């Protein structure tokens, strides 16, 4: 039922591929839909308007031109309700830019390694999330400048963290990553609620070496994207198929799932063709009623959520479509490409 | 389904949050 008119496109004069996009869901209804793009060593905003305007607004390039960024999301400053966006990628630096002068704030420094995605707390505006190279994922408190806790070790990621993703509420993460395992980490426990209270008092942070659940039943390869769709997991690897599953059986709770659970559940596929090259992402409306993924050869294939599939080509995009965003009313979808290409897509 | 309804009160609290809010336009 979800048709869409591709109203304009454009390419960054850097030839680089630009890893994740995403929109200002944190704009307020009646403000102009503005979206980030990262790749090479920049952060560029573009404003949408009518008649597929795409303006240009600022770029921030980093001073390390062998910086390569491969993500950011958006928050707020929880006091002067000001817009800010987080960026990282290849040096595993983080970087707090201020938005509306496209100048870094600060920057946070340690991670061993490459930062693969970043995720901001769907509450709390000041946790910040990151999954890394050195294969564990860190929560920050931006507020305080405090790192709250690593999530890795004994039984952690054995590789790579490709993706996270925080449930709707923001009392558990799901994490995937190159050791094919999917592992949840819960955040309201007792001990994690009060970690997070003591990085607002500021530091010790916590390592969480054992997940609250962990599979590597439901892909044979790299998993590089999850999101949660309520109480399911939507995951993919290069397989050609997103898959929705759930932690123990059919009727199992995901509150009542043990860390031992041995069982899996998948509910459906979402089928499609020629991405089956790693690092791919997919993503979500604000209200999860549409699915968004790009291929390997430039279609973008959304699906209604809200039934369990619409085809978006244009002749001129045949690059790899590294992620996507809908704008938070959904009637703007952007795709960015391995050739440094955007396009945007209008509902109808 | 019942986790359609989980999704929309979910979604409904986080809305409710961000209509709450006036953040400065970028
Ligand atoms: N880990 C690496 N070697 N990277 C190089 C390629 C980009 C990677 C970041 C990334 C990870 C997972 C899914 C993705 C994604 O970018 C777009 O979709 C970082």
């Amino acid at each position: 039922k979800y048709s869409f008119k591709c109203v304009n496109s454009l390419k960054e004069d850097h030839n680089q591929p630009l890893f994740g996009v995403q929109f200002n869901w944190h704009s307020k209804e009646g403000d102009p839909l503005v979206f980030a793009t990262v790749g090479s060593n920049r952060v560029t905003l573009y404003e949408c308007h009518s008649q597929g305007e795409i303006r240009l607004l600022q770029s921030y390039v980093d001073a390390d031109a062998d910086e390569n960024f491969y993500t950011c999301a958006w928050t707020y400053d929880s006091n002067t309700s000001h817009p800010l966006l987080a960026v990282a990628g290849s040096r595993g630096i983080i970087r707090i830019i201020n938005p509306i002068t496209m100048q870094c704030i600060k920057h946070y420094v340690g991670h061993g390694n490459a930062i693969n995605e970043l995720k901001f707390h769907p509450r709390d505006p000041n946790l910040l999330l990151s999954v890394s190279k050195d294969h564990a994922l860190r929560l920050w408190n931006i507020q305080t400048d405090t790192l709250v806790a690593i999530f890795g070790g004994v039984e952690g990621h054995r590789d790579e963290v490709l993706s996270a993703d925080y449930d709707l509420l923001g009392e558990k993460i799901m994490s995937c990553g190159m050791d094919h395992s999917l592992k949840l980490w819960r955040i309201n426990s007792k001990r994690m609620m009060n970690a997070i209270k003591e990085s607002y008092d500021y530091f010790i942070s916590q390592k969480i070496h054992f997940p609250d659940f962990s599979t590597r039943d439901i892909h044979r390869n790299y998993v590089d994207c999850v999101r949660w769709l309520g109480d399911l997991i939507l995951s993919k690897s290069c397989e050609n198929a997103i898959v929705c599953w759930k932690p123990g059986k059919m009727e199992d709770d995901i509150d009542k799932i043990k860390p031992s659970e041995s069982n899996v559940t998948i509910l459906g596929r979402f089928d499609y063709s020629q991405c089956d090259i790693w690092y791919m992402r997919f993503s979500m409306d604000f209200w999860q009623k549409m699915l968004a993924l790009g291929n390997q050869v430039g279609k973008l294939y959304v699906w209604d959520l809200e039934v369990e599939c619409t085809t978006l080509t244009h002749h001129k995009c045949g690059a790899a479509i590294r992620q996507t965003s809908f704008s938070r009313d959904s009637s703007i979808l952007i795709a960015v490409c391995d050739d440094a290409s955007i396009w945007r897509w209008d509902r109808l | 389904s019942s986790n359609r309804q989980k999704i929309l009160e979910r979604t409904e609290i986080l809305n409710q949050e961000w209509k709450q809010r006036r953040i400065q336009p970028v």
